[PDB]
């Protein structure tokens, strides 16, 4: 589903 | 203590009319966990084991995770389950609340039960949503499908209104997941 950039933006 | 410390499995049947004994509320379209309405004593057909208070968050049905889905999807999972229904639920109070935005901002220890559940919930919400970004469209992407391409101005209006359930930043742009449509 989500891209690498999206997941790096939000993951914590 | 853990977000998931009060999680339990309650087992129910549907009544003759095919109803649960309680209403489902909330859902990702409302920016919420699915959660129970009022649970009146006597109204629910339990099998042996744990029982439900009013307004518990519903996490799973027959080992299908439903938190992060819309109410329609939750009802669709339930319609394809055979009795008895095993519901994994957690009562609201303290750190546990039906608001998905607040939940998805919580930071849990990597590998924890709390973290694994949060990832499962995010995966569910991602099945139902197109992300928004303020970065420009690139070759190969389909607007409306891969991303909603919006301005910073627009993104901040959505943040302010609570329409984004999750947001972050990467390489000078904003990224987020809006509430899915109701239907």
């Amino acid at each position: 589903i989500r891209s690498h950039s999206y997941l790096r933006a939000v993951s914590e | 203590s853990h977000w998931t410390s009060k999680v339990h499995e309650s087992v129910i049947g549907r009544n003759p009319e095919g109803q649960l004994g309680f209403e489902l509320k909330g859902g990702a379209e409302n920016g919420q966990f699915p959660y129970l309405g009022e649970v009146k004593p006597g109204k629910v057909a339990y099998e042996s084991g744990s029982k439900l208070v009013s307004e518990e968050l519903l996490l799973e049905v027959n080992e299908t995770p439903v938190a992060g889905l819309t109410i329609r999807d939750v009802l669709a999972v339930i319609k394809h389950c055979k009795d008895p229904l095993r519901l994994k639920c957690v009562k609201q109070g303290g750190i546990v609340d039906k608001d998905l935005r607040h939940y998805l901002n919580l930071r849990f220890q990597k590998g924890s039960v709390d973290h694994e559940l949060q990832q499962i919930i995010r995966d569910n919400l991602y099945l139902r949503t197109v992300p928004c970004t303020t970065r420009p469209h690139k070759e190969g992407e389909v607007p409306g499908v891969d991303y909603i391409f919006i301005t910073v101005e627009e993104f901040m209006e959505l943040e302010k209104s609570g329409a984004l359930l999750e947001s972050g930043t990467y390489e000078d742009n904003y990224y987020g997941t809006p509430k899915p449509p109701a239907e």
